[PDB]
């Protein structure tokens, strides 16, 4: 199954013309992040066929030369966001290895879907582009994934994240769930949570080689 | 309504003015050079998740899911420091800053029986 296959079945489903013609008038009148030709990176770095994790995200980074199309990472220039220190501290702790570059690509390459749930933010105001057709298209991506695909991992971090429950074929799928790597959550069940060593041993389990968290 | 239209002076959004406020606080209480930008971390989540559990009880917030804004830099990062304003529904739930391990209140409510207001302290 291709991205692109999937993306046609959901524009059969619902019109985005209105959509199309707000983000168009968005980007020629104000700075909305991430670049235009980020917005759906993490689809372009990790193919429906090479999925093995999916870890929701909620909102882009609304700052100068932080969100470039995934969830939690930022551009190798910026500074560390805290829910992305905790989540390479929970690393370190989990796996054994420290993280030194700010950006996921590599979990990206290795199949992790770092996916927003929303996918274009005005600078500097939250939520900007809340309500215009992001929510409608993620949810049909993570119905997609739980249907096109055998047995994936699901790291659901946050209660909006793990409202997505509904949509995913627990039958099949693994979902390791938890509080916010957030420093707001992070000591109320993040730290200690061991999501990535838990996702691998589900992904041997399933016949399926392990994901590299690590740097290389 | 209009926060930024409903004073005399030119004004931002309820948060953003609580910010500025939150941060001249945190600058003289902590010292801070703020030689670099407060970036901000926005995230929903559950009330039960991010504040003590003594305070969520059989309150409105055992269910609510809060907007959060957690502000950084490298500075604030140093002194284990993290400011932050939760909402819900346009109302504002929390005025604080986790340091270190400890979660300090400037202002906290179940939107029914507050919990602490000291935003004297911040105007």
């Amino acid at each position: 199954m291709e991205w692109s296959q999937i993306f046609h079945d959901i524009t059969t489903k619902h019109d985005f013309k209105a959509m199309h013609d707000f983000l168009e008038k968005e980007y020629s009148t104000a700075i909305v992040y991430p670049d235009r030709e980020n917005i759906y990176q993490a689809f372009d770095l990790t193919p429906f066929e090479n999925i093995k994790v999916v870890i929701l995200g909620q909102d882009p980074y609304h700052g100068p030369n932080q969100a470039h199309g995934l969830a939690f990472s930022v551009q190798p220039n910026a500074k560390f966001p805290p829910s992305l220190r905790n989540m390479y501290k929970e690393l370190a702790d989990d796996i054994g290895c420290v993280r030194q570059t700010p950006h996921l690509q590599d979990w990206a390459r290795e199949g992790v879907l770092l996916l927003n749930t929303v996918l274009t933010v005005r600078q500097g105001e939250a939520n900007s582009h809340r309500d215009i057709g992001w929510e409608t298209f993620t949810d049909e991506i993570i119905k997609a994934v739980s249907d096109y695909k055998e047995h994936v991992v699901f790291i659901l971090w946050g209660k909006p994240a793990q409202q997505k429950i509904k949509l995913i074929d627990t039958s099949k799928h693994c979902i390791i769930k938890s509080v916010h790597p957030s420093p707001l959550s992070a000591y109320r069940g993040f730290f200690g949570s061991k999501p990535y060593s838990k996702a691998n041993t589900y992904l041997e389990s399933v016949g399926k080689s392990p994901i590299n968290w690590c740097e290389s | 309504h209009h926060h930024h239209s409903s004073g005399l002076v030119p004004r931002g959004s309820h948060m953003k003015t609580t910010t500025q406020e939150l941060k001249q606080y945190m600058t003289r209480l902590f010292q801070l050079s703020n030689n670099e930008t407060w970036e901000c971390e926005t995230l929903e989540e559950a009330a039960e998740n991010i504040l003590p559990k003594r305070f969520i009880n059989d309150s409105p917030l055992a269910h609510l899911i809060l907007e959060t804004y957690t502000y950084y830099n490298n500075e604030l990062h140093e002194l284990s420091i993290y400011p932050f304003l939760m909402y819900s529904n346009n109302q504002l739930i929390s005025i604080g800053y986790l340091d270190h391990f400890d979660m300090d209140f400037l202002y906290l409510t179940d939107t029914k029986n507050t919990i602490i207001d000291e935003r004297h302290l911040l105007k």
